[PDB]
């Protein structure tokens, strides 16, 4: 239904190493498609998907000069923060970039973002509507005048109504047989006795895609999510993710439980029970 | 595909 | 200045058959600064052949690295992943159990 694009950025300073390192990654939904890295041999901006790949060499020489020029601006802006917090020059310090369009179904703009954080705490971010700006503090203050005198915020408008809205959806169409294809959780139960009283029930869900999945523990049908333990949704290193569910059991009360498993690219909802 | 960043902290 | 602790999970990409080749996964997320030092251990001996994704971070900003490299499980090898930050007075080691 709705898909997202984002780029996320990250400088870090290393003083007495050299310039900062800056690594940039693109994705649309869950899938990683392009990566930059400064510290890479002769660096270039590299497809990470077989569908970005088809984009032709005036594409890669134009995203390669941006992320070039976000590293040398970067650099800058690390200098600048430094004086806007009174801080010295010799410790590392890390400023990180997301911005990117969320659309839906009918293809249009549901939302745009833009935000900037400073040793992993807010600094600035726009707004919703778009036009307006979230300073953190007095120092993100000042870049927040500057950037009203400079109409950031109307030159970021701009791209997130159209050109990231544009470009997503031709990405959606060329990688269709990827971003549009939700892959279902193999799903099963394993069973791991805690004692002679006490029993682990574990319910899998492997392989799906994407990662959005939700998966619920029921006694008699009453929902067992105190006592339930979640680990959190983890790559398989595939395109894939996986995720668990335990609860703790009477032995011998194995058949009371129920494992529900929620996910785009199932038909209806799974229930699964332990089988012995 | 990217937006230029052209303003300073 | 925050900083926050990893989190640490070790896996298989697939159910782990002995005898049969598998991918052992180290996630690492909800860390920051962004410098962090992560092996992968068989028998308590660093693996060479280890692969990581690249730096990116969730919308809290912290950071997240998947490592990971192809192993054939065993019932008599232990597999582990030992892993290093700031936040760590030492560092933390984590065993591969294949029923997690």
């Amino acid at each position: 239904g709705s898909h997202s694009m984002r780029y996320f950025h990250t400088s870090v300073s290393r003083p007495g190493r050299g310039e900062p390192r800056f690594i940039t990654v693109g994705y649309v939904d869950d899938t990683l498609f392009v990566r930059f890295d400064s510290d890479a041999a002769s660096p270039r901006e590299e497809p990470r998907a077989p569908w970005i790949e088809q984009e032709g060499p005036e594409y890669w020489d134009r995203e390669t000069q941006i992320c070039k020029a976000k590293a040398q601006t970067d650099r800058e802006d690390l200098r600048t923060l430094l004086r806007y917090y009174n801080q010295s020059e010799a410790g590392s310090h890390t400023l990180q970039n997301m911005y990117g369009c969320d659309v839906g179904p009918d293809g249009r703009l549901l939302r745009g973002y833009h935000q900037d954080a400073y040793d992993g705490k807010d600094y600035i971010a726009l707004n919703e509507d778009l036009s307006s700006w979230t300073a953190a503090d007095t120092a993100a203050q000042i870049t927040q005048r500057k950037w009203e005198a400079a109409r950031v915020a109307e030159q970021l408008r701009a791209y997130l109504e159209g050109e990231c809205v544009e470009w997503l959806r031709r990405y959606l169409e060329n990688g269709k047989e990827t971003l549009q294809r939700a892959d279902p959780p193999k799903t099963h139960v394993t069973h791991h006795p805690i004692s002679d009283h006490e029993a682990t029930l574990r319910c899998w869900a492997l392989g799906f895609y994407p990662a959005e999945i939700t998966l619920t523990w029921q006694r008699d049908g009453e929902d067992q999510t105190q006592d339930t333990e979640l680990v959190e949704t983890r790559p398989a290193g595939d395109r894939t993710f996986q995720k668990w569910a335990a609860v703790v059991v009477p032995s011998g009360e194995e058949q009371r439980y129920t494992c529900h498993v929620q996910h785009e690219g199932l038909p209806k909802p799974l229930t699964l029970r332990w089988e012995p | 595909r990217r937006k230029w960043r052209r303003w300073h902290l | 200045m925050i900083q926050r602790t990893p989190k640490i999970q070790v896996y298989s990409r697939h159910p782990a058959e002995n005898g049969k080749s598998n991918f052992l996964n180290c996630y690492v997320s909800g860390f920051h600064p962004s410098d962090i030092e992560v092996d992968l251990l068989k028998n308590g001996e660093r693996i060479e052949k280890v692969e990581h994704s690249d730096l990116s971070f969730s919308k809290d900003w912290s950071f997240y690295l998947l490592y990971y490299t192809e192993f054939t499980p065993t019932e008599k090898d232990e597999y582990a992943c030992r892993v290093n930050h700031v936040t760590l007075s030492q560092p933390k080691i984590v065993k591969w159990d294949r029923d997690m």
